[PDB]
RNA sequence: ACCUUGUUCAGAACUUAAAGAGAAAUCUUGAGUUUAUGGACUUCAGGGGGAGUAUGGUCACAAGGCUGAAACUUAAAGGAAU
RNA sequence: AUUACUUUGAAUAAAAUAAGGUGUUUAAAGCAAAACAUUAUGUUAAUGAAUAUUCAAGCAUGGGACAAUGC
RNA sequence: AUCGAGGACUACCAAGAUUAUAACGGAUAACGAGGAAUUGGGGUUCGACAUCGGAGAGGGAGCUUUACAGAUGGCUACCAC
């Protein structure tokens, strides 16, 4: 948890120090592991000053190979006019993902949310993971 | 027809109107593997390719139905 | 292989009436394929049809009676606005009053004239004259 | 751009103003203030135009700053005030007393009134936030900052306003049974009944209006302006009574 | 000037970025400055829109404030002993944000961290440890 | 004869092609079903479906108007 | 078993057509089911030369193979049949 | 359980396109004006096209046949 | 540091990020859109130029003033006139 040069603090903390845990907005149920959960994050969205602003996506997630933030590959269809036919596309997005999902690994199915930007490329937060089938290589975030 | 060869086989099992271990076969290819004596034989080495692009098919399937290890590969 | 077993069907129908034949089989019977006869047998052109059981997707024995010219289907079933409708008709019909589309909408298979009676699009299955 | 535009192209100008597209290479920029750029008519467009009072812009400004005209209970002395919504406009000199009310055809239209009428109002709270100190406030369609309101005063209510005084006289709530005057896109000028406001929490807030005559029109949260309650109009509506014939 | 815009970094692909125009003032960076330890110094920068920041170019003395107590005392500061990031601020006893400082309990009569940014408010503030 | 449910859309057993399947099998034990045809027809602008329990060497209980016959 | 006959499955083929297709020769176990044009997929061609040439890349010990233009030139070059 | 498909909208700069009206002597044009009060008065608070759209995305909604993704 | 998020910059730690669904690089006689020409349908070509958005003031760079300029019918230096 404190593993680090300066000491590692939530944004809000108080005494009774509590454990801050807000709830995010059009129902996206809290994970149980970031209320009893002793990790520190200022960027995970429940227990933070990271809003979810309005764009809202879905994708599958690909790499788990990065502290906290995984990247999520959207697979959709393009209609070309003249040939009244569709192609194959996809698009990669850098999210952060909290240790609130301890079980996250790659080729999950997750949903998320937008923010403000985190980083160079992360503009995006996980919300929700549903898991799948496994690949012979369990990589977890 | 066949898989490989043009063949077109139509012998079948007939079930009638009334209701009242094939990937471990395919390893053939260690009989024919036989080629360690007979190195000249250009048509044993062509049907190996033959059972052995089949074991890739059936490995292949057997994986995304769960039902082989996901660490399974075929080899000598 | 088998790709399209409606395209085998109508196929098979139509090669039947250029040859004059009294009925028609067809060995792999499905619901589509049977509810695009129900298409053709409410304008009389088919007169019945007969689904036999075989356990195996079993074959279908088709009276025709001297009326269909020619039944084909359409290759990937295009996404049919009903903006896009008279596009369509003006290409696969012979006139605007004998020809006859086919459409798969949500609202079952219909045809083009009462898909757009039900106000409805969908994807293109095939015609017939 | 480095900064802030101060020209407005003619083409640029909002459509519903109805400018010539040969008058001129420019349109009169309407000065910053209460209405948007978009949600206001110029006072020298209503002058020269609506009313036809001066032929060019030589005559609009011998009159706006001749202290001749009184935009709400105050006087304006501003060639391009933003003359916007239902906000009263008054001429002594000439005695009458117009107002700026939407209408079917997506066009601000002068609406005569009485002089008795002309003393009121009415006015959409915007928001409602408590200033430091608690001292509550809350903010009209008209940008005005209005003081201590009262305590049930919410977000999306209607307000009546009185020029002479500044109280607030009459407030109506925003409710499934009141009269609804639209200031938004294609139902823009009507008037209607609320009956169904459906929520989706992501983006938007739909609120289902039912016409007089049975019609029934959707739209937008924000466009929606209650004029009344009960079915019953606190203004005198334009001419075509805020009705839309098919 | 330094400058903070994107248009000078690779994309995420690695891929160099083309330029299309030149440096902007919106964009406008400043040089740091690191406000050590000695004599009150603070210069009024005219930031954009006019406002002023305070930029703090050496202090010695804090308002600290004490957590438990609920006081808060002024205090001259001693030496910077440990900061998180770069431990030549400690040798040049640079004053930062969240840098350890240790100070004389002198009016605490009644160890530190900063909690402050002398180079924007102008001023060190802290608390107790 | 059983008694099972049909659901609302469960696993194949509580589908309708299986309870009536089961139905016809379980109500015409010892006698044997081998053919089954539906013979479609149009009537009235309308599409009558008539289907057939062939070789047989239930409307209450299903509902399908289904006719009994024997091989010719 | 070998031969004679009936059914049926698979293979290399053959004969007739007043029918289908095509420019025709001809094709029919398609080159048919195609302006009444859509079963799935892959490769290839765009007047004749220049030319499988020049340059770049790569493979080979080598001969050579594979990928592969342009400038310029010209009203034909060609297919089947009488 | 999502997506795709399809139907309605919401929202959506003008000019331009199609287009509604209007005798610039007609027409291109312009969004002006006039039947008329034989006109100060009223028609008149006159017309301003609903102007329709607009592809690829994005929001919501009615439907689940044809398709896609795992349990 | 900035008006402000942000490797935007600095220190420490990890090895990661994109790619056959064409990444990286090359060409443009390439400013983008509303739109224009021609069209049975499908389309092909064009758009510096009415209007909207971007960029520039011979070439870079660096700055002052002010609410907004990295201004150039403002300033400083170098390159070329």
């Amino acid at each position: 948890e404190q593993t680090e040069r300066a000491y590692q603090k939530q944004v809000f903390h108080h005494h009774s120090v509590k454990r801050y845990h807000k709830q995010i907005g059009m129902g996206f149920v809290t994970p149980a592991e970031a209320i009893k959960g002793t990790y520190i994050d200022k960027k995970c969205p429940f227990t933070s000053d990271v809003s979810i602003r309005g764009r809202t996506l879905s994708g599958i997630v690909k790499s788990c190979h990065m502290k906290r933030t995984i990247i999520v590959r959207r697979d959709y269809f393009h209609y070309v006019s003249k040939y009244q036919r569709y192609e194959k596309r996809h698009k990669n997005i850098a999210v952060h993902c909290s240790p609130a999902f301890r079980q996250l690994k790659e080729g999950d199915h997750v949903v998320i949310g937008q923010c403000r930007p985190l980083s160079k490329t992360v503009r995006f937060n996980v919300l929700k993971f549903t898991s799948r089938g496994t690949g012979d290589k369990k990589q977890f975030a | 027809g066949r898989m490989y060869n043009p063949g077109r086989g139509i012998s079948r099992r007939c079930i009638p109107y009334r209701r009242s271990e094939d990937l471990y076969f395919l390893m053939r290819a260690v009989s024919v593997r036989h080629l360690e004596k007979n190195k000249k034989d250009k048509d044993a080495k062509y049907h190996l390719i033959l059972i052995e692009s089949k074991i890739h098919r059936l490995t292949r399937y057997y994986k995304s139905a769960k039902v082989l290890e996901a660490s399974f590969k075929y080899d000598a | 292989v088998r790709v399209n077993v409606l395209a085998d069907a109508l196929k098979s129908i139509t090669n039947a009436e250029k040859q004059g034949k009294r009925q028609v089989m067809i060995r792999p019977a499905s619901k589509v394929i049977c509810e695009f006869l129900n298409v053709m047998m409410k304008h009389q052109y088919i007169t019945d049809y007969t689904v036999v059981d075989t356990h195996r997707s079993g074959k279908i024995v088709v009276n025709l009676n001297g009326r269909l010219n020619k039944c084909a289907v359409i290759s990937p079933r295009f996404n049919v606005t009903l903006s896009e409708f008279d596009k369509w008709e003006a290409n696969l019909l012979p006139s605007r009053h004998f020809g006859a589309l086919v459409l798969t909408t949500s609202y079952g298979i219909l045809d083009n004239t009462e898909a757009r009676a039900k106000h409805t699009g969908g994807r293109i299955l095939g015609f017939f004259y | 751009a480095r900064g802030p535009r101060h020209h407005l192209k003619r083409l640029n100008a909002p459509h519903h103003w109805m400018l010539s597209k040969l008058g001129g290479t420019f349109a009169p920029k309407p000065s910053h203030g209460p209405h948007g750029m978009k949600e206001c008519l110029p006072l020298i467009l209503i002058l020269r135009n609506r009313l036809n009072y001066a032929l060019n812009g030589r005559e609009v400004t011998m009159i706006v700053k001749n202290r001749t005209i009184k935009i709400d209970g105050k006087i304006r002395t501003d060639t391009r005030y933003p003359v916007g919504f239902m906000d009263v406009l008054s001429i002594p000199r000439t005695k009458e007393n117009f107002r700026l009310m939407y209408n079917t055809k997506r066009r601000f239209c002068l609406v005569p009134l009485t002089a008795e009428q002309a003393k009121f109002k009415l006015c959409k709270i915007e928001k409602r936030v408590l200033g430091t100190g608690a001292i509550p406030y809350i903010v009209t369609h008209d940008g005005r900052t209005i003081r201590y309101p009262h305590p049930e005063l919410q977000a999306n209510d209607t307000i009546k306003l009185n020029l002479e005084t500044g109280k607030i006289v009459d407030f109506v709530k925003f409710d499934i049974g009141n009269t609804a005057m639209m200031i938004g896109g294609n139902g823009m000028g009507r008037v209607g009944v609320i009956v169904k406001r459906e929520v989706h929490p992501g983006s938007f807030e739909i609120v289902h209006i039912k016409d007089a005559k049975g019609n029934t029109f959707t739209t937008r949260l924000n466009n929606v302006f209650v004029i009344g309650k009960g079915t019953e109009t606190l203004v005198n509506l334009p001419l075509d009574k805020g009705i839309k014939k098919p | 000037g330094i400058t903070r815009d994107s248009r000078h970094k690779r994309r995420a692909t690695g891929g160099k970025k083309n330029s299309m125009q030149k440096k902007k003032k919106n964009t406008m960076g400043r040089q740091p400055a690191n406000t050590r330890l000695g004599a009150i110094r603070v210069h009024d920068v005219r930031c954009r829109y006019g406002i002023i920041k305070r930029r703090a170019l050496r202090l010695e003395n804090g308002n600290f404030s004490w957590a438990s107590q609920s006081i808060t005392k002024g205090t001259k500061i001693l030496n910077v002993v440990y900061n998180a990031s770069d431990n030549d601020f400690v040798r040049t006893n640079t004053l930062v944000k969240g840098a350890i400082i240790e100070i004389d309990p002198a009016p605490f009569l009644w160890l530190a961290c900063i909690s402050s940014r002398p180079g924007q408010t102008g001023s060190v503030e802290g608390y107790i440890l | 004869i059983g008694k099972r449910v049909v659901a609302h859309t469960k696993p194949r057993s509580r589908t309708s092609k299986a309870v009536h399947e089961a139905y016809l099998n379980e109500m015409l034990y010892p006698v044997e079903v081998a053919g089954q045809r539906v013979h479609a027809t149009l009537v009235h602008k309308k599409v009558a479906n008539s289907k057939t329990v062939f070789v047989a060497v239930y409307k209450n209980i299903t509902g399908e108007k289904v006719k009994f016959a024997f091989p010719v």
